[PDB]
């Protein structure tokens, strides 16, 4: 198993992820951490492609007490669309990308959340995968 | 220890395997080779020279620092190359002599500073080179440097800030070359550089400027321009003084995807004049004003993920001559409008999907008009109520899309009567009741048919069905229907079907007494509840061209003997074969039907 | 040591290299090739330095039939004149080198050759030797 | 396993030995360690737990991908990190956090392709931040980027093509910079990014236009200016329009070097009237025109490798406040002509070495009037020909270096006589006349003085010689002088040496009591002829602070064990012990005289 990473530990919040691709780690790390989040936050993120990402899609699962809250798809990068300027970068490059991503201004309440993450290609062959966790408590 | 076998002698993938040499088990006659992500600091006469044959060689992270003298001296039949991602010191002269044809060379991510570093003199067949993300500030190749054949040169992600005169002489040879400059910096480009030149694609996405890339465009000829920006990159709102350069080039396909506009106006387009595709997906549009200059003999418009609220604000008046418009996954919710398309004689193809588009009476006074009509998407939208004839305005129709989009159809109409030219109909999750016997009639010529997701009353499709007023069907899917069971009559008005798709439903083997009025068909019964096969039905079985039968309870006992050795001998004719594994009895739960060698008397 | 290379090969000329640097190998190219060595050769290098190249110094000594026919030494980076472009890169650093050497022509006659090459630091470490071999006969 | 000492508990070399963690053996006391070309794939903080006393830690090309969270928390004393060549994938936040004081960061080739990547937290106290090799083109640093300490940002070998007034913004932080965009191609300047911007040091070496640099420099004020370009790179001829901006600068250095000047008049040089240091290295100079404006005040002037022939074609009239003039390595014979250089009144240092100058009579022609004169250099040039007062015209020379220069001087001349105030003469291989007594008459304080390579007559000193005049010496190089014996009152009027080199001769024993007089030198006795030393001489050894008997032939048998017990006695005062060695017994030649013991009594 791959060690964990802390990516917030700032008196109060913890976000903690890990790896579930076998074959290799990743980095990521973001620019604040804070219970209340602006739009389009900033996020790092370093990693060896294992795959073409000429097409790219995210899964998300995110988890509150056991009732899972929230699944979704979303296309990152698309044939049609290439949102980010490293789409269409090619297998066994290396990426580092430092920039928004696409999120609503939004807060989370107090108590623990689990984040299953999934990066894919057309063929559903695994670029990333990340296990998370996010502790939120008092303020 | 051990590569993954892909073709007999033929194909073998040895991905992450930590190797330091090609194994010795490896046959002497492998084409493709995928080798990256092992261990070879330096590759020389002697590493791959047991592998003649090569075709495709991939050493992707191969940690490769050297490749010396004669490398490749043996493999004659090399075409492609791949050395993306290696930490490559130096290149020997005759390092890449040897195939007779290579086609297709991979340098991406080596450190190449310098274009000298590639050896010259056995890049005669080159048709693609890719040179992303290296150290590379000017594209001047080396004298000497054939770019006859070259049709792909690729160098995303480097730091090319100027274009000269004399660097692009060293590509006077080629025609129909595309170029990729996508992820640069090109602030200048000396004023003719790409002149009398036929280029395929060029793609600047990303650029800082776009005046500079039209201006140093001038006189130049291409068939595709990708001007794209992303989310990740600021830029400069779009005023029409840039797009001026346009008249003095000949473009005929234009992507401006995630730029935004400086008060768009009805001159703001007056060099698209020559264009025939223009795609503005992403470009903040809220609408384009009427009376526009310059569109009016545009065929192809993607107007994809924008801001409008309803149709009319695309103000269609503009493009006369379209015969393609795209409008997929529009920011706001759509509203379709009154008759906001009826000045588009030639429209061809429509696309509306991903709009949330909704509508209580469908599609009479919303696609008004639309005469010429083949292709319709309005799959992935909010529920659309269908009347009856609800496509009269689109006699010409060809392909109907209307895939998860609830459709509240009234018993017993018929909202598909008189497209009398319609073979494709996509309805998968439109939460149809499929009681209503008249739902699919007058479709005289239909062939292609996709009830996926579907329900059937007692979870069954009885001799009296859906399907009667189809007998010109050929391609029917029912997959994911909860279908029970099947009547053995039920497809007897479907003379001509070649392809059955029953997946992921409760069937047992009874369903196959359906089809035996049926030979040559693709058949698939694959995630079904079927475990014994009985001998009455492998005739039916053998009339048939390609059977998949995976993820199946499959008995793998005497009770299905017959079936068994039926599998064995018909293993040509069967999909997912290895997928196809024993439910019972618990000692070969898991284990594949080919593997299984039963015995009785 | 480490394997020998072919810098020429044609109708006559035949050099080859070895390096006698135990830490590394290197590789050395030429772009034309024939008897008349014209002034001002190109060159194609590429190396790992073990050094710092601030201040960079050439030893060549040119021998036949076991005597030494040609010695100096040549100074290639110095703080007070840097005469390259790839002068005052440091210690561990990929270097490649595509250009002129700035070389009187000189006329190579019929016989067997073997020139030693020392880069060296002011301290006298190595970054490049070189131990070559030159034979060459009537054209 | 096994590391190398080169401080006892405190400095170790692990370099090219391929571990893969820390050794065992390795003390807690380590302050310096050089751990290059290692295999570390990913550091934690684990990985250096066991010597939290590191100031300086080499990591270059360990195969570094990851740094991970709090790697170095455990290490307060960390100053020094060299992190050059790795492949460096991902930083961790915190990776860099716990150095209480990290002054230098090395990141030089490390794939780096946005200043983002580089964790900040901890760089408050950076004063060295090396950034080159990498895929930077753009020099903005973020937000919460600390600058305020920085005083060295180096660029070399980047793709940097564009200068912004917001990428120089970024590091308004900094006070009194030196920036280095050597090896980058600056193409572009924001006009005004320089504005009200003071430097130490600015280097552009290799740019491809000058006026774009002096442009874009415009109300800028730096010490240095390193404008030079480099024998690989396509030269652009400066003309007087290029060098216009500077004078809307401050400048105080300039460097100009392998530029060309067309088509040079003796107005190129009208903006320098500033400059208080030009060096104008292989400009391919025939000369300077006089009647010059603009080089009035100049105080340092460096011409060397150029093609005068003429010493009187640099128009010296042009500089009269100069201080210091380099004219090295003259790439034509240079002729000093008369009195070429009689008006820098002012001049201290006079460097002419490597051109070979020829003279038959030297010096007062030559150097009329240069009565400030304090350093010479004449080293590297033809034979010279020196009568009596050969150097009248410079009475306050404190310097007199000729070196390898062959002198022609008469018996019985002095021609270094009212030389008051010379300190310093190096007279190395100048094939001098040994046998003339009163060659150094007129020196009463000179204290440094070479003789390498020079001949002795019978390779003897007598009691009378030459070195009787100059009794205020203190250091003397008799070395590589073929001398087979001194006298014993060779060197009686010279006591206050404190440094005597006699090492590469052929002297025995008894050359040792010339030195009797002496006590607490410097004495260098290596690679001599010396094999019995008798007990007389080791009290003259004994006085003396540091002694070299390296490369010679010594006794080791029963006849000279007074002189063995006196080594192994007197190792503090041993220079190069591991490498003195036996001559006799025939087997143990070859052996430390530290390891060597005998039997006798
Ligand atoms: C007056 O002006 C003088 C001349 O301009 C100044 O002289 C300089 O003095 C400095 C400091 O004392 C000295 O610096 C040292 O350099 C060491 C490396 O030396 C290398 O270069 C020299 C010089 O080469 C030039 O000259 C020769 C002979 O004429 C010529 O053949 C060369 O082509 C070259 O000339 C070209 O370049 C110059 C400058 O660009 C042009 O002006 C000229 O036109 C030409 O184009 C070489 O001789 C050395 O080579 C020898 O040594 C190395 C080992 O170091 C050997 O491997 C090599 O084979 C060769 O050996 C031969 O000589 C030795 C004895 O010397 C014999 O044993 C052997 O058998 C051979 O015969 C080198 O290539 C450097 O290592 C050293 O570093 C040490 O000190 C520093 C701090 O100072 C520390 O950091 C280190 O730890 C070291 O302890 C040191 O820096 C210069 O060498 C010398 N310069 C010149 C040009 O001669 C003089 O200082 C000045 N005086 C005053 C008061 O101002
Ligand atoms: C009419 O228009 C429609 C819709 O525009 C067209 O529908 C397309 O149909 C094709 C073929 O059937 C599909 O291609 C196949 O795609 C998969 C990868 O699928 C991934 O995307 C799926 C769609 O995601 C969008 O829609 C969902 C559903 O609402 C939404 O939640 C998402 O957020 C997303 O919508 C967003 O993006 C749109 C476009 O950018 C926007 O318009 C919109 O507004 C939103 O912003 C998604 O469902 C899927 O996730 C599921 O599946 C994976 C398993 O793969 C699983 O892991 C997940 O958990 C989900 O269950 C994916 O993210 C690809 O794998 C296929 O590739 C195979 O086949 C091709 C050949 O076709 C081969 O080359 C390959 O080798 C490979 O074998 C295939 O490309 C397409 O996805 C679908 N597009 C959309 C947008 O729905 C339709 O074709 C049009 N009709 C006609 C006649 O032209
Ligand atoms: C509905 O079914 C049709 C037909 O199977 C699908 O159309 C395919 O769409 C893709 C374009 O994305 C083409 O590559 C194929 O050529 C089309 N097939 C045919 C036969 O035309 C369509 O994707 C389905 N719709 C959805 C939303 O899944
Ligand atoms: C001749 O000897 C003198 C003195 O030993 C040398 O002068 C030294 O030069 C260095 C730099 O080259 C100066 O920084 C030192 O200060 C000088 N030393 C002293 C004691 O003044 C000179 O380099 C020698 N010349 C040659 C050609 O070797
Ligand atoms: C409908 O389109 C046709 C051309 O196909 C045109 O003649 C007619 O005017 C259009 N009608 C309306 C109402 O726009």
């Amino acid at each position: 198993a791959w060690p964990t990473h802390v990516v917030c530990s700032d008196s109060g919040l913890e976000v903690l992820y890990q790896s579930c691709d076998p074959l290799q780690d990743f980095g990521f790390s973001v620019e604040k951490c804070s219970k209340q989040l602006k739009s389009n936050i900033n996020i790092r993120f370093g990693i060896i492609l294992r795959e073409d990402i000429k097409e790219l899609f995210l899964d998300l699962a995110l988890m509150s007490q056991g009732s899972s809250v929230l699944n979704f798809s979303y296309p990152i990068c698309e044939a049609a669309l290439p949102k980010f300027s490293f789409c269409g970068r090619r297998k066994g490059e290396q990426i580092y990308y430092a920039g928004p991503v696409n999120n609503p201004e939004f807060t989370i309440p107090q108590g623990e959340y689990q984040v299953l993450l999934e990066l894919y290609t057309e063929k559903r062959s695994t670029v990333a995968c990340a296990n998370a966790t996010i502790m939120c408590s008092e303020f | 220890q051990m590569c993954i076998e892909k073709e007999a002698n033929k194909t073998y993938n040895c991905e992450n395997l930590g190797l330091s040499e090609i194994p010795d088990t490896l046959p002497n006659t492998t084409e493709f080779l995928e080798f990256s992500f092992n261990f070879l600091p330096t590759i020389h006469n002697r590493t791959f020279s047991r592998l003649m044959n090569l075709t495709f060689l991939d050493l992707t992270r191969c940690q490769i620092n050297w490749i010396h003298e004669d490398t490749f001296q043996s493999h004659h039949q090399l075409s492609t190359l791949v050395l993306t991602g290696n930490p490559l010191i130096f290149m020997a002269e005759t390092s890449l002599n040897g195939p007779k044809s290579l086609k297709h060379l991979f340098l991406i991510q080596t450190g190449i500073s310098n274009l000298e570093f590639i050896p010259v003199h056995n890049l005669e067949n080159l048709e693609s080179l890719y040179l992303g993300s290296n150290h590379i500030s000017s594209i001047k190749f080396p004298k000497d440097f054939p770019a006859r054949n070259l049709k792909v040169l690729d160098f995303q992600n480097n730091a090319i800030h100027y274009i000269s005169r004399e660097d692009m002489r060293s590509l006077e040879q080629a025609i129909n070359l595309s170029l990729n400059f996508n992820g640069n910096n090109v602030k200048g480009i000396e004023l003719g550089a790409f002149d009398s030149t036929i280029f395929q694609s060029l793609n600047f996405g990303g650029t800082p400027n776009l005046s500079v890339i039209f201006n140093g465009l001038q006189n130049s000829t291409t068939q595709s321009l990708w001007l794209g920006t992303f989310e990740d990159i600021d830029d400069e709102d779009i005023s029409s003084a840039m797009l001026k350069g346009l008249c003095e080039m000949s473009v005929e396909s234009l992507n401006l995807q995630e730029h935004r506009f400086s008060d768009i106006s009805s001159t703001t387009f007056q060099c698209f004049t020559q264009l025939q595709e223009l795609d503005l997906t992403a470009t903040h549009l809220k609408g384009l004003p009427s009376g526009m200059k310059g569109l009016n003999l545009l065929k192809k418009l993607v107007l994809s993920v924008n801001h409008f609220d309803q149709l009319c604000q695309i103000s269609a008046a503009n493009f006369p001559s379209l015969t393609h418009l795209y409008i997929r996954g529009n920011v706001k919710k759509l509203h379709l409008g009154v008759g906001c398309l009826e000045k588009l004689g030639n429209l061809q193809t429509l696309d509306l999907s991903h709009n949330d588009i909704e509508a209580s009476d469908c599609c009479s006074l919303q696609l008004k008009n639309l005469s010429h009509l083949q292709t319709l998407n309005l799959s992935h939208n909010e529920p659309l109520g269908l009347q009856s004839q609800a496509f009269k305005e689109c006699p010409q129709l060809e392909l109907l899309d209307l895939a998860f989009t609830r459709l509240h159809i009234n018993a017993p109409q018929s909202p598909f009567q008189n497209l009398h030219f319609l073979q494709v109909l996509n309805l998968t999750y439109c939460f149809l009741d499929t009681s209503n016997q008249h739902l699919l009639a007058g479709l005289p010529v239909l062939r292609h048919l996709n009830l996926k997701g579907n329900h059937f009353q007692d979870g069954t499709i009885t001799k009296t069905n859906l399907l009667q007023t189809v007998g010109s069907l050929e391609v029917l899917i029912l997959s994911s229907c909860g279908l029970l069971s099947i009547d053995q009559q039920a497809f007897h008005s479907l003379g001509k079907m070649s392809h059955v798709d029953l997946s992921h439903n409760s069937l047992t083997c009874d369903s196959i007494d359906s089809l035996s009025h049926l030979k040559g068909i693709y058949l698939n019964l694959a995630a079904n509840s079927i475990n014994i096969i009985s001998p009455r039905l492998l005739p039916i079985l053998s009339q048939q061209s390609t059977i998949n039968l995976s993820h199946n309870p499959l008995d793998c006992t005497c009770s299905n003997i017959h079936f068994l050795t039926w599998y064995k001998e018909n293993l040509h004719k069967l999909e997912g074969s290895e997928e196809t594994t024993c439910a019972n009895p618990p000692s070969l739960r898991g284990v594949k039907l080919s593997d299984v060698k039963l015995s009785c008397g």
